[PDB]
């Protein structure tokens, strides 16, 4: 087991969050740097989101160890995942939920049934908290619990893009994001993505409290903003380039605004409609958290 | 449960039924085993022969989880039993009993 | 001596269902003829169970 | 009938109330004071002779057309 | 630190992990069923779905 | 046609309630001799205006 720092698990270099740019490990911040936003004539106005369900789905009778970071992290940026709903198995999570449970959520993203030798894995407390909440994804699918998948997006939109005053004040102009890029840079960086620890955010997201928690919200502000960055160019109705002098600037149009598309393209990593529930659940799910 | 493909629209089709109730009379260890799976015949039945009484049971819930203290917590939702579900917690709901 | 407990009980059972089948709404001539005959079968095993 | 010149009112009530005495609308009479009948789903199976499923649904049990609460009308 | 992708640089790398699939996967096999035909073509219903 | 409509609006068969008024089914259903030992009766010997 590994013991939980003062700070989340994220205050470990064992699971530092860092996407691959100019030849060098960039931390996602210094991505995000390199946006800018050109903001156009419509509004982003955000609703409150809806409360989570109070209902947790059965983790059904798995005699084997589901891996469940890879599931979340390709549901969520992968190049060729879909019907991510069929198989069911995030419902798993669950199996974490209860107090006391024979079950361990390894580093490796492995839910085991059983504590089991030379296998690492997080403070079965705060596992319990994290998947108090996350075990919820299992029901993206299903039909009475299903998130929506415009709506939030207005959210994601605000963190992603949004300016402090704008961020404030709840209502943003939809904005095409822009920033000098290489060949290939949205598969890059969704690739870059997927490798990433999630758990280990979503674990501290949910289990730590108080100054200890919030010290959290802004050390990782940047990384939510990846993930939330890759979200949406998964919904953007168009990523054009554009020269300029000799450097190729990358425009997605638009930041908060889900389009709903679904046909594949080079240019991005694509949603089926098993996906855009899944990552809407996650989104409602994560925000919910993340506003308190 | 070896797949029945009825549909129950002559009333001919009773028999099924039937034959699931001789079942449960002469084999109720393997009717136990296999209730599930005959319960998605006879929502094909209740369906067709009780559409009101159906619409009511079905919106209570397909299933059951009994709890600590022994009270059933129906499911409140529809959905067909994969025998994937009697290792489970899970339980059909034609066979709770429950007025 | 005589009456057997179990073979009782399936006559409720198809006595119920006599009174399922009999309940039934048909539309077509020959459902409502193969509502009569069911009965009548039902009526038959009634007595194979006996 | 008549191309060119208003049809006279005794033709036209004499024919709409005929036809009128024509047309039933399958249900069941009840006691509560909660019930509606659910008219667009009874007109509407009339209207297909009661052959679609929802036409069928209606034959066999008119009393399903019967609600309470609007909604559950049709989720019934 | 996170290793650099392969195919990121220019450099050419002789020893590499490939995923592949034991006996137990297959793929492409021709796979049975049991078809069950309606019992009476009048009782099929194709509307309102 | 006309008279049918609205002969059968009023229902293919009846059955005597246990008051004696007659109850008209309001349905055009095909009659069958199943329905001779049935509480029903075919509309047409009614001989109710
Ligand atoms: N077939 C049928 N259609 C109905 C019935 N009641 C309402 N509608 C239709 O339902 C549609 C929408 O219903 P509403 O929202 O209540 O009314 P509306 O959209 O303003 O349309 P109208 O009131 O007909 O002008 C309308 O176009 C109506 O034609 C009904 O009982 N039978």
């Amino acid at each position: 087991m590994l013991q939980q720092p003062t700070g989340g698990y994220t205050t470990l270099e064992q699971f530092a969050f860092t996407i691959r740019n100019d030849g060098t490990n960039a931390t996602p911040t210094q991505f995000l740097q390199l946006l800018s936003y050109e903001a156009t004539e419509n509004e982003l106005v955000k609703k409150t989101i809806p409360t989570p369900e109070t209902h947790l789905p059965s983790a059904r009778n798995v005699p084997g160890n589901v891996y469940i970071e890879d599931a979340i992290t390709q549901a969520l940026f992968g190049i060729s995942a879909q019907n991510v709903n069929a198989h069911g198995y995030f419902s798993r999570l669950s199996a974490l939920a209860l107090p006391n449970t024979s079950a361990r959520l390894g580093l490796d993203g492995v839910i085991y049934n059983s504590e089991t030798i030379n296998i690492p894995f997080y403070d079965p407390a705060a596992v319990a908290n994290f998947a108090a909440t996350y075990a919820k994804l299992g029901n993206a699918s299903t039909p009475r619990y299903r998130a929506d998948m415009i709506d939030i997006y207005a959210h994601v939109g605000l963190e992603l893009a949004g300016t402090d005053a704008e961020r404030a004040a709840g209502v943003m102009p939809v904005k095409r994001a822009k920033f000098d890029s290489w060949e290939g840079s949205l598969i890059s960086l969704s690739r870059d993505v997927v490798n990433w620890k999630i758990l280990a955010f979503l674990i501290d997201l949910c289990s730590l409290e108080g100054e200890a928690l919030r010290a959290f919200k802004t050390r990782n502000r940047d990384v939510f903003r990846m993930m939330l960055f890759i979200m949406s160019t998964a919904v953007a109705a168009n990523v054009v380039n554009r020269k300029v002098t000799k450097r190729v600037d990358r425009v997605l149009e638009y930041i908060g605004v889900n389009s709903m598309r679904t046909a594949g393209r080079t240019a991005t990593i694509t949603y089926d409609l098993s996906r855009h529930e899944f990552a809407a659940k996650f989104l409602q799910l994560t925000f919910t958290r993340w506003n308190a | 449960l070896k797949k029945i493909a009825e549909s129950f629209e002559d009333p001919s089709s009773i028999v099924v039924v039937l034959e699931f109730i001789l079942f449960a009379l002469f084999f109720p260890t393997e009717f136990n085993r296999i209730k599930g799976d005959i319960q998605n015949v006879l929502l094909l039945f209740f369906s067709r022969w009780y559409p009101v009484e159906y619409g009511i049971f079905v919106q209570r819930g397909a299933t059951y989880t009994i709890n600590a203290a022994g009270e059933f917590e129906f499911s409140g939702r529809n959905e067909k039993w994969d025998q994937a579900l009697y290792l489970s917690e899970h339980f059909p709901a034609l066979f709770s009993d429950v007025p | 001596t005589v009456t057997n407990e179990f073979a009782s009980r399936f006559r409720t059972i198809v006595a119920t269902l006599a009174n399922v089948v009999n309940e039934r709404a048909v539309q077509d001539d020959m459902q409502k003829a193969t509502r009569s005959c069911t009965k009548q079968w039902l009526r038959h095993l009634e007595t194979q169970f006996d | 009938k008549y191309p060119s010149k208003a049809i006279p009112a005794d033709e036209l009530i004499d024919n709409l109330h005929s036809w009128m005495r024509s047309v039933h609308l399958l249900h069941v009479r009840s006691e509560d004071n909660t019930l509606r009948y659910n008219w667009m789903l009874g007109v509407y199976a009339r209207s297909t002779n009661y052959t679609t499923p929802v036409g069928q649904l209606v034959v066999n049990a008119p009393a399903i057309l019967n609600y309470s609460n609007p909604q559950d009308a049709f989720n019934s | 630190q996170v290793g650099i992708p392969k195919l990121e640089v220019d450099h050419i790398s002789f020893s590499n992990v490939v995923s592949m699939m034991t006996a137990n996967i297959r793929t492409g096999d021709d796979m049975a069923v049991e078809r069950v035909n309606p019992d009476d073509v009048r009782a099929i219903n194709i509307r309102n779905a």
